């Protein structure tokens, strides 16, 4: 339903974009992007825009075999969600807002997502980072991994 | 654009309508490949206001009967303009890295003025007798 | 009978080049390679050119010993295919026909392969890591284990 | 706006209302991406203020009968404000490194004096002569 | 392409078909065996454009009785195109690296003027007399 | 090939066959271990019609009634045409590193000079004269 | 060899049967260790022929009655073929390296010029004066 | 050997039985501790008759009533060819690395000379002068 995406860095941001402007924390919406859609000297917002989120997948998904069958793979699928902004307290509420709009779908069979589980697994803070004599973009995670039943080809 | 961006002057630029200035910064985004996109609307907007100012204090005038500006004042005003967007976000990006993925741009330190450290400051130096002194006046 | 090759990549080789026209999703049919076909500058494709396969073998292939016969050997053998396009959306069409193509095959008696078993076990994606500013490949792969009896001639 | 930071010196600057100092602020921020937010209005406007001083000060008056500050006022002393934010905050990045990756900024070394050490300096500097001393005079 | 790329100028080329300025790119396009596919038509007809209006504009007329661009003003134009693209790219990979393995490309420092900087530009040099002012005259 | 390298002009270049112009590809392909088997044939072509165009226009003519082309004009187009393809795909490979494993290929590099940038560039600079102006004329 | 690479032009060589050139190649293969196993035949025979046509066009003929090819034409026009195929698979090894261990070459820099940049190219620069402009002439 | 090398020209050299031709590659095999073992008979036999050539053209005559070549011919002409031997293979291996043992071998820049590049170059080198001159002639 909500997604169909073809590939999980495309389902979570289509989940990431099905949220309501009622349930992210900020009074502006975020702008949702794949890793891969700023170069470095420009990633991360300007002033006077809204926060973003950068999407990839940093891991190795794995196909195991589900049954002696053969007619379907035990997919499991990682990514990670790194919020960006200026604001220290921004990015603290993005996250926990990534985090309680990712548990929704967390036990879907396949019906708003194509997945049976996604589910935020853990957070990572990065705000030490950020030297302080600078402005400069303060940075969190979520990573969110995602397992689903997915269809061989070998019984046609 | 309408108003094409080397018929106004600053006070020109104040006058613009958001559909003629947005065409204009429109033509400018055109002149990088990620058109700069997380740097906001105002920022640019300063941009060309200052590359239009520094154009008609700066690089007005002449230099025997020639233009100090010899080239076409609309591309000048444009790499002038996207200098100064570059310079509102940083440097040149000289190399980037991210996830493993790197990148180094063969820049090198190409001198000391604005218009050396980037780019479009090194296209924009072209159009204006590369800021030589060849101006020629005598006793009459 | 589809393959028969006395090595691992050329048999995965063998596999991809074998599949129907009408299995590949994209518009053209993908190009398949060894990974040292091809000098690094020029590794990928160039534009107006179908999109390229690179595959190799990236790890140790293990000989266990099957029985106190010694009789055979039970032969682990593992390859990576790199999917290179300029295109972020050929790259995953690439991955997910990779893993449906190599899908088939999954538990052969060596019927089409020289193998018990080959299938794909894992996928990365490095689409994250091709720069914003410059057009360049994106990279996705897909990893793939074979499993088989090999003779000895111990006892011949 | 209604003043304009060409059109005020240091003792009017002070007698400005909140809005025409924070007006022009909000000007100045425009000269950089990152707008400078997590550095106070107290050092913004300090340093807008020590740029209107130092321009009435040292880049004012005549050279050769030209005008020292050739350039337009308003650009300069925008350019002059944002280049003190920038060494209020320890000068230019040369690199920079982090969770989100990293990048360098193509600087070299440069010149010595503190117009050269930035940007917005080396933008400045354009509008008064390079800091050149082309003063000629005659006697009567 | 039927109009080829020398026999049209800036007024021209915004009055051809949609068509023939696409035949136009597409011939560019053949320039890099990358193609620029990730940068977006409208930044490629920019980007010739602005070569066009640079030929028209600063690489125009005589040195002596010698014309100044020496080569085919085709190619001439096709390369000041490339190198106006790669710059819009943000210029020469010096290095590329990542998950698909790792290069160096030879480039050294090279020159300081945009035509130096860059592989189109240093081909697009030799047509103009390396930039060199070899022009000559008498009193009349 | 039937028609040479050097029986050809741009205009003929145009008018041959697919076979023709295929059999001049083909022999410019075996300049390179590689083949340059990633690049497209539009590409390959598109390099060598560039070749002719610029040893037509930029090496034509006599230079002290010597003609500036001394080596064969044949091997010439050739290397120029390689020449150009590398630069079709980047500089020359400094380095190369695969999944693992490297090498590294000696260049050291040369000037700003496009011809001292590529291996084919340097073997075809001997053909015309290094580019060095032995040229000499006389009053009568 | 029945005939020889010194007894043959570019003429000659197209009329050779397929085993007198493959026997000249078959010579030149002598010229490395590793015989360039991994090029094509097709390419080896290119670089011979153009060794041949370059030996003829560009270092032939007399410079103060000396011959400017002094040294043995066999090997030098062997050594031009070496040369030549070391440019078709890119030039000097610096470095080399994989899970066969490590090795660098001592090149340093070296000339700019083709004939400096490959060790065979190095030989052939001494059968032909290392380039030098001993020629002198007098009136009659 | 039966025949020493310094009594053997060219053309001698192909006329030898297999037993005098490989004593010769044999002494040739003792200058060096590995003695080349991979490197087939064929290109050491081409290694030698190119040394012998190359001595009798390059290194045979006069200057001021002088021989050129003033030291033992023998030692010269197994220097010459295990040079040669060497530069089949790759340059002075300046660093070696295998499982992870690793040596380096002191051989600096040494300058551009093909003989100044290795180590039975710089052995030879001594025997002819250096390729310094010592040439004098007068009028009679
Ligand atoms: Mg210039
Ligand atoms: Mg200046
Ligand atoms: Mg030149
Ligand atoms: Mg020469
Ligand atoms: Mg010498
Ligand atoms: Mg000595």
């Amino acid at each position: 339903a909500t997604t169909s995406a073809s590939h999980h860095v495309q389902a979570i941001i289509d989940l990431l974009e099905a949220a309501p402007d009622a349930d992210w924390t900020p009074t502006q919406t975020p702008t949702v992007k794949r890793y891969w859609d700023d170069a470095q000297s420009e990633r991360g917002p300007g002033a006077d825009m809204p926060a973003i989120l950068y999407v990839w997948s940093p891991t190795t998904s794995s196909l195991d075999r589900f049954s002696m069958d053969g007619d379907v793979f035990d997919q499991n699928d990682s990514i990670e969600v790194q919020a960006w902004s200026f604001d220290e307290t921004e990015v603290e509420q993005l996250q926990g807002d990534i985090v309680q709009i990712l548990s929704e779908y967390l036990d879907d069979n396949e019906v708003q997502t194509p997945y049976s589980d996604v589910a935020p697994t853990g957070t990572n803070d990065f705000r030490e980072q950020t030297p302080a004599r600078t402005t400069g973009h303060y940075i969190m995670s979520v990573e969110v991994e995602t397992r689903g039943l997915s269809e061989t080809a070998k019984n046609a | 654009p309408d108003p094409s961006i080397d018929e106004v002057s600053k006070s020109d630029w104040d006058a613009l309508t958001t559909q003629e200035q947005d065409d204009i910064i429109s033509q400018v985004e055109n002149l990088s490949s990620t058109g700069w996109v997380n740097t906001s609307r105002e920022r640019k907007a300063e941009a060309i206001r200052s590359a239009i100012a520094e154009r008609d204090t700066l690089y007005s005038g002449n230099m025997s009967r020639l233009p100090t500006l010899d080239g076409d004042a609309e591309y000048f005003t444009l790499y002038l303009s996207a200098h100064k967007i570059q310079l509102f976000e940083g440097g040149e990006a000289q190399s980037e890295s991210g996830e493993g993925g790197s990148v180094s741009y063969s820049t090198g330190g190409g001198g000391e003025k604005d218009l050396q450290k980037t780019r479009y400051g090194r296209m924009a130096l072209e159009y204006v007798w590369e800021d030589n002194s060849i101006a020629a006046l005598r006793t009459y």
